[PDB]
This record gives C-alpha cells, sequence and structure tokens, in this order.
C-alpha cells in the first residue's frame, strides 16, 4: 500500500470555491503535513499537526485552515480558493525516524 | 465563592499567537458521553479507565479520566456512573514516555457522575439559562440541557461553548473575535466560581494542562445554578 495517498490528485477550481485536499496515511504516524511546491525551488509549509485535534501554522498558514479529525486523516482546507494559491500540494506523514510524502495534488484555480 | 476575575487575571486572545482551531477542537460538537457505565482498569492512581466507544468518529473504545486524586479516583472506581467530558489524544498517555501514540485510547478530566438516583421522574430533561455578556451587555442567552440532577460544571460549559462556537464564532480556526472570556456558574448556595474561556499566551495551547481544570469533578445542582458567559472584544 502506498504509505501516504493524496486527493484528489488533479483539481481545476474556480476563484472563491472551497477546496479541500485529503491526505490519508497508512503508517499511523503522530505527525503529519501539508505543503506547496515553490515552482522550481522548495517546499514551504502550509500548517502541520503533532496529532489527532491539533494543527500548527507552518510558514504560510494564510489562506488555508486545516483539520486533523484522525491519526490518519490530515486534511487542507482553502475556504475560498484565490489564483495564487494555483500550486503542486504535498503531504507528508512523519515518526520514529521516517518521513514519507504523497504523490502530490495539482491545483489550479482559474 | 472565588473572587470574581479582574482584567488582569483573564487571558487575551491577542497574546495568543497560535491556532485557536486547538481550543475550538475541545468544544465544537465534541465530547465523550456515556451511560450506566463502570470502570474497567486504572493508569496511575487518581485516573480510572472505561470501556467507551467513539460516537462520532472511530477514534478511541477506551477512555482514560484523570481526576484530583486517589480519593476522587476512589469514590468513582465501583460506582455505576454516567460520563461526560472533553477529551483529548495529544499527550495522552499511559506509561512515563510523553509522545507515544495509544491506538484505540482518548484521555479527559473528571466528567463523572453516579447514575442511580440522577434522573429526571420522566427521561425528561432540565434547561439551564446561559446569560452571554459582550463588553457588559446581556445581547444574548439561551438554555443548555442535561438530563441529570447532579451535572458537572464540565458538562454544562462544553454545551455552552458548543452553542457560543456555533451562533457567536466564539473561536474560529485562527483567533477570536473576543479578546476575554470567562464562564462563571452561580450556585443555590450563593456560591460561585469561574473559568478563564482563552487559551495562556505564546504560540503552543496545550489542550491537556487546559482541561486539567475539569479534574475537581466539581458539580451542580442543574434545577437551581444560573450561568453567565461574559466577554470582552478585540
Ligand atoms: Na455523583
Ligand atoms: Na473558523
Ligand atoms: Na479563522
Ligand atoms: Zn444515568
Amino acid at each position: 500500500e502506498a504509505a501516504v495517498t493524496q486527493s484528489p490528485r488533479n483539481k481545476v477550481a474556480v476563484t472563491g470555491e472551497k477546496v479541500t485536499l485529503s491526505c490519508q496515511q497508512t503508517n499511523n504516524h503522530n505527525n503529519m503535513y501539508w505543503y506547496r511546491q515553490d515552482t522550481g525551488h522548495g517546499l514551504r509549509l502550509i500548517h502541520y499537526s503533532y496529532g489527532v485535534g491539533n494543527t500548527e501554522k507552518g510558514d504560510i498558514p494564510d489562506g488555508y485552515e486545516a483539520s486533523r479529525p484522525s491519526q490518519e486523516q490530515f486534511s487542507l482546507i482553502l475556504e475560498s480558493a484565490t489564483p495564487s494559491q494555483t500550486s503542486v500540494y504535498f503531504c507528508a506523514s512523519g515518526g520514529g525516524g521516517t518521513l514519507y510524502f504523497g504523490a502530490g495534488t495539482r491545483l489550479s484555480v482559474l | 465563592s472565588q473572587p470574581d476575575p479582574m482584567p488582569d487575571d483573564l487571558h487575551k486572545s491577542s497574546e495568543f499567537t497560535g491556532t485557536m482551531g486547538n481550543m475550538k477542537y475541545l468544544y465544537d460538537d465534541h465530547y465523550v458521553s456515556a451511560t450506566k457505565v463502570k470502570s474497567v482498569d486504572k493508569f496511575l492512581a487518581h485516573d480510572l479507565i472505561y470501556n467507551i466507544s467513539d460516537k462520532k468518529l472511530k477514534n478511541y473504545d477506551k477512555v482514560k479520566t484523570e481526576l484530583l486524586n486517589e480519593d476522587l479516583a476512589k469514590k468513582y472506581k465501583d460506582e455505576v456512573v454516567d460520563v461526560y467530558g472533553s477529551n483529548y489524544y495529544v499527550n495522552c498517555y499511559f506509561s512515563s514516555k510523553d509522545n507515544v501514540w495509544w491506538p484505540g485510547k482518548t484521555c479527559m478530566y473528571g466528567g463523572i457522575t453516579k447514575h442511580e438516583g440522577n434522573h429526571f421522574d420522566n427521561g425528561n430533561l432540565q434547561n439551564v439559562l446561559v446569560r452571554v455578556y459582550e463588553n457588559k451587555r446581556n445581547t444574548i442567552s439561551f438554555e443548555v440541557q442535561t438530563d441529570k440532577k447532579s451535572v458537572t460544571a464540565q458538562e454544562l460549559d462544553i454545551k455552552a461553548r458548543n452553542f457560543l462556537i456555533n451562533k457567536k464564532n466564539l473561536y474560529e480556526f485562527n483567533s477570536s473575535p473576543y479578546e476575554t472570556g470567562y464562564i462563571k456558574f452561580i450556585e443555590n448556595n450563593g456560591n460561585t466560581f469561574w473559568y478563564d474561556m482563552m487559551p495562556a499566551p505564546g504560540d503552543k495551547f496545550d489542550q491537556s494542562k487546559y482541561l486539567m481544570m475539569y479534574n475537581d469533578n466539581k458539580t451542580v445542582d442543574s434545577k437551581s445554578v444560573k450561568i453567565e458567559v461574559h466577554l470582552t472584544t478585540k
């Protein structure tokens, strides 16, 4: 099984639409993370979580909320999608000296 | 009767720079509830473990409730009780190591009342009035309901905050519309006590440490108790 599954893998949204990205891990790590990729650069942290019912702000939290309702699931929420949020998004789960990534979500906000 | 709060006694949301969703989480459609249960285990002298299954998601099948001390735990250990309280998972532990995941388990404080003789004479509910003040003005009032004659302050508090999250955005994901807030209970005998509703200053919010205030298992008479919520803005 894939250590981390993301859904959707591809998304086209209209400006002002509510978009939710799901990340499902299978290793039940305490820590989960949502990143967006700076095109041709690095990953930028949006929100992360230390466990169920916890979320913390990363380096670029504005425009996004997050939810950790269970050990396996970490959701990223764009309450009102803006064009600047067009990007590739990667979820990760980590713990016990491991860090796994999802295969990425391409989101386009027209 | 506890001394009433001075503005310097109250936590300010403007001084909390973390995620208010972590406080919201504890009160927004969130609680453990079970009827007619008896404890099955303990971790430490002051705690009790119950077989209670999650009725929202499937996150747990056992609940550890921590009491103030071992004598309070001994009060309830072999009793048939009902349970109602706010549960947490981060730093929910059953050994000396802090960050261990304990699958199938959740943690809370207090929330226990004897079952027998504690219900109204027809499965009926008791209303408890909550008066809400915003900048000293009573702008909104509502009732919370309980099946219990003697009900934990914790249960009433959770019900009030859940309502106020929904109707007044008491807590939002980032911050709160309110600067300060406290919930005050007024008992028939004149006794008063209150809890600070806002997180401690800084970046992190320690859910376990916040909820520890409920460990006294304080109960009130639902038929006669009064509740006031006092909020200030900005
Ligand atoms: Na009792
Ligand atoms: Na919100
Ligand atoms: Na917010
Ligand atoms: Zn009962």
